[PDB]
Parts: structure tokens; sequence; C-alpha cells
């Protein structure tokens, strides 16, 4: 898990107030930027890579 | 391995007694660097 | 991997890809500790933030590669999960306290030149290697950075990228963090002053924190690359989910014997 700056406000499980985590129970307030109390939503989980070359569909399955 | 088996030995490095590129840096940690 | 270096063929036996089937994508590290048992990270399998609470038919466990993306055809072994086991009291409820996990292999794979275990450490090689100063070997393809320019280059290795990092002593992983560490924990990573850096990033977790020992030439994994606040920050460093203090359920598991 690496957390990583909000990028809207509301976002939680990321990146506020400089390189803190705005943790659950929290919201962030994209100012400075304010970790409010409050329950706001995780910044979504990113997809990374995807560019793979074929593999047996015997696993796909 | 005998019991317990043969873990942690590469066959392309140790096997065959090479240092992969940065061994060295781990190894010196230890007597300071 | 920020700031590593591509890894050499063979350089890593026991790494593993864990692999999403649909759609396709590197979902995190892992490592080969027998022919049958991969450790990872709890949060690689369950994270509820995320909805993220994968199924053995989920995912696809790749072995022996060096390459992210190819098909490394008569070296790399794909195996399908028999079951997984995410230890109980893995809090994801903000701590990721005792983030591990085991998932056994619906059949052995056979070793080779570029697939072989690795050792799980005793208590004198614990007490001996995890020490403030000494350093451990972090390897992944996850991101090369923490943040990059869209479509220009990619921030993801098209090889294994390995990088060298100090452990830090406690209370400075502790003052780094507003985050309560716990003993189930240790960080990893140069200080700002230290000249130095790298860090693990996204795609890198589950992987394995290893370390050499002199006396037998053996790599022991001590860590599993958990969680970090950003990647690469000055006065940040990565979390590694400590293996020593949490074999007692590893060895419930797997009960070998
Ligand atoms: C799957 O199981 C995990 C185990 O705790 C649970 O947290 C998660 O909510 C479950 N997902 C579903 C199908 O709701």
């Amino acid at each position: 898990i690496t957390y990583t700056d909000c990028t809207e406000s509301g976002q939680n499980l990321c990146l506020c107030e400089g390189s803190n985590v705005c943790g659950k129970g929290n919201k962030c307030i994209l100012g400075g930027n304010q970790c409010v109390t409050g329950e706001g939503t995780p910044k979504p989980e990113s997809h990374n890579n995807g560019d793979f070359e074929e593999i047996p569909e015997e696993y796909l399955q | 391995g005998s019991g317990e088996a043969d873990c942690g030995l590469r066959p392309l490095f140790e096997k065959k007694s090479l240092e992969d590129k940065t061994e060295r840096e781990l190894l010196e940690s230890y007597i300071d660097g | 991997i920020v700031e590593g270096s591509d890894a050499e063929i063979g350089m890593s036996p026991w790494q593993v890809m864990l692999f999403r089937k649909s759609p396709q994508e590197l979902l995190c590290g892992a490592s080969l500790i027998s022919d049958r048992w991969v450790l990872t990270a709890a949060h690689c399998l369950l994270y509820p933030p995320w909805d993220k609470n994968f199924t053995e038919n989920d995912l696809l466990v790749r072995i022996g590669k060096h390459s992210r993306t190819r098909y490394e055809r008569n070296i790399e072994k794909i195996s399908m999960l028999e079951k997984i086991y995410i230890h109980p009291r893995y809090n994801w409820r903000e701590n990721l306290d005792r983030d591990i996990a085991l998932m056994k292999l619906k059949k052995p794979v056979a070793f080779s030149d570029y697939i072989h275990p690795v050792c799980l450490p005793d208590r004198e090689t614990a007490a001996s290697l995890l020490q403030a100063g000494y350093k451990g070997r972090v390897t992944g393809w996850g991101n090369l950075k923490e943040t990059w320019t869209a479509n220009v280059g990619k921030g993801q290795p098209s090889v294994l990228q390995v990088v060298n990092l100090p452990i830090v002593e406690r209370p400075v992983c502790k003052d780094s963090t507003r985050i309560r560490i716990t003993d189930n924990m240790f960080c990893a990573g140069y200080k700002p002053d230290e000249g130095k850096r790298g860090d693990a990033c996204e795609g890198d977790s589950g992987g394995p924190f290893v370390m050499k020992s002199p006396f037998n030439n053996r790599w022991y994994q001590m860590g599993i690359v958990s969680w970090g606040e950003g990647c690469d920050r000055d006065g940040k460093y990565g979390f590694y989910t400590h293996v020593f203090r949490l074999k007692k359920w590893i060895q419930k598991v797997i009960d070998q014997f």
C-alpha cells in the first residue's frame, strides 16, 4: 500500500497535510490542505501496467 | 538438502561461486558500510 | 522501485509475481518459501478500503520471471492457488498491523536456475542481522517514481529492479510518521542527510526484504514490503512486515510435520 496525494476534496487514505495520510473517519479539504473529521472517501487504487504478452489461456480460465 | 532444504543459495550465484553486482554493498554494511 | 537498477538474471530466484487474471494486471510481489508455499502481504489479497477481496481463482502466481510483461516461455512457471491464508489479526483498519499471508499452490513447483526458495530466519539470524545500519535488498516490478508526467515514457520497469536499503532505528521510524507503528513492523531507507535514496513503490508490495548471512552465505527473508507514505520522500521510510515476529503463525499454517 503506497499512500499518494489526495486528488479531490473529501478523499481519505491519501496524503493531505504534507506527507501525512488522512485516515479513515477523516476527510481531506483541498485548501493549506486540511485533514478533517468526517467520513471521507479513499482515493481509489491506481492500476499501473497492462502491456503483457500472451500467457497460455489454459491459465486464463 | 538433507533435513532443512537448500534454501537461499542461488544456482547462478553462490552455487557457481559468483557474486551479483551489489552484494558487496550488503556485506560491508555489516562491518560498517 | 525508486532509484534501483535492473536485477541480473537469477539474482532473486525466490521472487514471485502476483498476477490478476481478468483484467490482466500485476497485483504485487511475493516470495517462494518451499515448493508449494508463497509468502505475501495481507493487503495484496484483502483490502476492504478498495473493496479488494480476491479468491484463489482470481489470481495466478508467476515464478522465475525477469521481464515484467513478457511471457518467459521456457523459464517462468505459472501456478494456480489451492488456498489462501490471511493472518487473523491483520488490521487493515489503518495500521496494516500484521500484514502477512500464505498461498498454497495447487501443485508443487520444480526448482531451477531461476526458481529456488529463500530462507526463513531463526532467532539468532534475526538477532544478528536485524540491526539499524545494516542493509537489506528489495526487489520488484513496481513504479519507477511516485508520480510522473503522463504519457511521456513509462513509470514501470521493463525488468525487475533491485535496491539495497539500510535498517533505520525504531525511534526514528516512529518519529517519521503520525501512524502507530507496531512490533510487527520495521522501516528501512536512507536518511535525508544520508545522501542516498531509494524506496519500494506501488506494485512492489508483498515482496521480499532480504539479507544475506556472511557466515553461511544464505539469503534470509527478513521482511515483506508493506506500506509507505509516498515513495522516496525525504524523511519518510518504507515499512516492512516483521517476518521473524510472525513465524509462529507461518509455522501453524504450513503444519509441515
Ligand atoms: C471477503 O472476505 C473478507 C475477509 O474478511 C471480508 O472482509 C470481505 O468483506 C469479503 N468480501 C465480500 C464478498 O463481501
